């Protein structure tokens, strides 16, 4: 056993490293599949305004705006809920913040072959007042954000009115679609490099164990495992000596 | 529960049953979008392999092959997380389907 038991020394800081890994992808699918929701009602909001926009029916512009008041209530509820780890990933918690940098919080992840190069990364607010046209600076001026689309305005204003027109209502949308869209490709980015350092940790791994990294493929795992297999039923005795040391307390934890 | 009761080869038969189930809670966790299920059932089901490759008795022969079993099995595993590739944790649900079915067998005859 103690050959074994110097073996998970050896192997413990790849181990931890690739848990790591694992967590902070997990981390980031959590947060691209929420924003991959924010974004299909963001698509829903667009085919509301696209059809208030060619409405002559004002009772039929203020079923459309129930619609959209609740599908942005739908994205604020996103944005405040997703969660990992208890951290709150899409309500601007870990949003830049270069106007004030002591009010800046950021997600560490470590990166790079042998996973100790850390990156500071950073998740915009995905409420529906933080998505619409910006202005020079981070912010949004008044009526310019999906939490402020109201279609009944259209029937007192010309398509190309400033600001509430049907033209600067669907610009919003427009502009927080493509906002959605850019935080999940950033996202995606961080996801592909920690993809490469756990494949980069398996290597190692596979270097320091060999004739037990000797399993390359599918077609080996089957013909071994079927081959294993046989072996232990074969040798009851072999099998309980190589296998059955376990101690108690540790199943127990294993097993919560 | 009732564990101190348990022999030494039910002790393993009851590591080999719970990665199954992490593995299967995994899979549905996938199915169903919730990747934090999904991530902690692996590292769950993760953390059995290595254990069971760790507590291997390496001057016995059988330990060679299993070992090698179970790092393929652990690098499997850790594909099919970040890729959420329920084919893959199949894959390796058949694996470990066919050590415990052998190892309730070789606990039996003996």
């Amino acid at each position: 056993l103690a050959i074994s038991e110097k073996m998970r020394g050896q192997i413990r800081g790849l181990e931890m490293a690739s848990k790591n890994s694992q967590d902070g992808i997990s981390l980031i699918q959590t947060a691209e599949g929420a924003l991959t929701e924010t974004h299909a009602i963001l698509q829903r909001v667009r085919e509301l305004v696209v059809q208030a926009g060619n409405t002559g029916t004002a009772t039929d512009l203020q079923s459309i705006q129930d619609e959209i008041s609740a599908l942005t209530d739908e994205i604020d509820g996103i944005s405040n809920r997703t969660e990992f780890n208890g951290k709150k990933l899409l309500d601007g918690t870990y949003k830049v913040d270069t106007a004030t940098p002591a009010n800046q919080k950021n997600l560490v992840f470590q990166i790079g072959a042998n996973a100790t190069q850390q990156i500071s990364v950073n998740i915009e607010d995905m409420g529906a007042d933080a998505l619409g046209i910006k202005e020079a600076d981070g912010s949004i001026a008044a009526l310019h954000s999906v939490n402020d689309l109201d279609v009944t305005k259209f029937a007192d204003n010309a398509a190309d009115t400033a600001d509430i027109g049907f033209d600067a209502q669907l610009k919003v949308v427009d502009e927080a679609i493509n906002q959605v869209s850019s935080q999940r490709a950033k996202l995606g980015a961080v996801q592909n490099r920690l993809e490469h350092t756990i494949n980069n940790l398996s290597a190692s791994g596979e270097n320091l164990t060999a004739a037990e990294s000797r399993i390359r493929d599918v077609d080996m795992a089957k013909e071994m495992s079927e081959f294993t297999k046989n072996n232990i039923l074969s040798q009851a005795s072999q099998a309980m000596l190589a296998q059955a040391n376990q101690q108690p307390q540790n199943v127990l934890q294993l097993l919560r | 529960n009732s564990v101190n009761t348990a022999t030494p080869g039910e002790l393993t038969l009851m590591l080999y049953n719970g990665c199954l189930k992490f593995i299967r809670l995994a899979a549905q966790a996938i199915e169903n979008d919730d990747m934090e299920r999904k991530n902690e059932n692996l590292i769950k089901a993760q953390n059995i392999i290595q254990e069971l490759n760790f507590t291997l008795n390496r001057n016995i022969e059988l330990s060679a092959s299993m070992g090698a079993m179970y790092d393929y099995m652990y690098r499997r595993l850790v594909q099919a997380n970040i890729k959420n590739d329920t084919g893959m944790l199949a894959e390796v649900e058949g694996y470990v389907t066919d050590f415990r079915d052998a190892w309730k067998q070789a606990i039996q005859s003996e």
